[PDB]
């Protein structure tokens, strides 16, 4: 027997009475909606993975500050907000709300798992760490 | 409270009393109709062959229904199953018929 | 018309089928992950894994 | 050949199940085979009055 992985690896009697196929009674809140409304629940949340080293060891994602970050990741959210139950605006925001957060941080490729910056990757900074030391020849 | 276990390896399959007690298919029932109503699939293929030919027998308590009658003569043969089943098998969880 | 299999009251067609329906309940005749059927509506409902090409009739 | 290893081959009064598992791994022991069933979920659903 085989089974396929999802991901990619390291490599004349009688005829009894009772049935009938008529189908009399219809679905009252209707299955085919609660269907596609259960659907939509069914599905897991995505992950960030921002901040988190990769195999190679540098942090992924993008340069932009956190709290910027936090930012424009409530207001895109919005804009995600807005093209369900279409409208021109959205009605239920998650940016422009009345209180104060400004002390809010989520994660970004700015900083590494140290606490240092990224502008120059971990990968690069090693290298750099082990050729500032090595030597030749006569 | 009423549940239907199986019968296997020859015993007959059994179904539950409200005094919790296990009775076969079999003898002198009485029903609520919302009951038939709510399951009125799965009891058809359980009971429709123990009423026909074997000895059940159901009171299903209604209180009002309206009827239609049919004539027969008494000369000839006369058989009620093309109409009980028709009736059997139109009992819905929203309506029922004549 | 079709035949049924007396434990789950599912309407089987086939010999097959019915000897492939019979081993979700355990016992030995002579794949999908949910198997859920009601009592007052002809309708079962089974799931099967998200990576399958096919859906007809299956969540 | 190492008779440290083949243990209940050589040793006449050596349980079936006796490992010497920290001191030296051993080959020919005796592995337990199965045969079991995955059944899918099922449950036949029925409303109350
Ligand atoms: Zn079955």
């Amino acid at each position: 027997k085989r089974i396929p992985r999802k991901t990619k690896g390291k490599s004349p009697a009688t005829a009894e009475p009772g049935t009938s196929n008529c189908e009399h009674y219809k679905a009252r809140p209707g299955i085919a909606s609660v269907q596609k409304a259960t659907e939509s629940a069914e599905l897991p949340m995505k992950n960030n993975d921002e901040g988190t080293p990769d195999k190679r060891g540098n942090t992924k994602g993008a340069l932009v500050n956190e709290h910027v970050e936090a930012r424009d990741e409530a207001d895109d959210a919005t804009k995600k907000q807005a093209k369900d139950t279409e409208k021109a605006k959205a009605q239920v925001t998650y940016s422009d709300t009345g209180i104060n957060n400004a002390n809010e941080l989520s994660r970004s490729g700015n900083v590494d798992n140290e606490g240092g910056s990224n502008q120059k990757p971990m990968s690069t900074r090693i290298a750099e760490a082990t050729s500032a030391i090595v030597s030749k020849h006569p | 409270d009423c549940r239907i276990s199986f019968g296997m390896n020859g015993a007959a399959p059994m179904i539950r009393d409200e005094t919790g007690m296990m009775v076969p298919f079999e003898g002198n029932w009485i029903f609520p109709l919302a009951l038939w109503q709510m399951n009125t699939r799965y009891f058809n293929q359980q009971f429709d062959a123990w009423i026909k030919t074997g000895e059940l027998r159901i009171r299903i308590e209604m209180g009002a229904y309206p009827y239609m009658l049919h004539y027969y003569d008494p000369r000839q043969y006369a058989n009620a199953w093309n109409l009980t089943s028709a009736w059997l098998e139109e009992i819905t969880p929203t309506s029922i018929p004549s | 018309h079709g035949y049924q299999c007396h434990v789950c009251s599912a309407v089987l067609f086939s010999p097959l089928d019915l000897d492939a329906h019979v081993a979700s309940h355990g016992l030995h005749g002579n794949r999908h992950i949910t198997e859920f059927i009601s009592s007052w509506q002809n309708h079962p409902i089974v799931q099967v894994s998200a990576d399958v090409e096919n859906r007809k009739t299956a969540q | 050949i190492p008779v440290e290893r083949y243990n209940i081959l050589t040793n006449p009064d050596a349980p079936p199940t006796q490992i010497q598992l920290p001191e030296v791994v051993d080959l020919y022991n005796v592995v337990t085979r199965y045969a079991y069933e995955t059944p899918p979920i099922t449950a036949v659903v029925m409303g109350v009055p």
